[PDB]
């Protein structure tokens, strides 16, 4: 048990640094990405319209 | 792929309607001279038959 403590402690330790600190810039550069794809598929649209 | 092709006709798009714009307007002008050349012509033959009744009577 207590190597199964120690280690899930290690993984929570773990975890929240990656939630803390890696989650959000993956977070956020992947919504500038889907941001910007959904301007361009506007564009097209748009141009159609045009 | 497909978002290939979009960003193409995309731009082609908004230039060839801004060409098809310009184009509008150059076959506007284009018939438009065609047509008020017609009309000069055809006035200034009208002219040249009055010029010739003229000279008959």
């Amino acid at each position: 048990m207590s190597i199964f403590i120690g280690q899930l402690i290690g993984f929570a330790v773990i975890a929240f640094i990656i939630v803390k600190w890696v989650v959000p810039p993956v977070r956020t550069l992947m919504r500038n990405q889907q941001e910007a794809v959904r301007a361009a598929l506007a564009e097209s649209a748009e141009a159609a319209k045009k | 792929a497909e978002r290939e092709a979009m960003l193409a006709k995309t731009a082609a798009d908004n230039r060839k309607s801004a060409e098809q714009v310009a184009a509008a307007q150059a076959d506007y002008e284009k018939e438009m001279a065609e047509a008020r050349a017609q009309a000069s012509a055809l006035r200034d033959e009208a002219r040249a038959a009055g010029r010739s009744v003229v000279d008959e009577k």
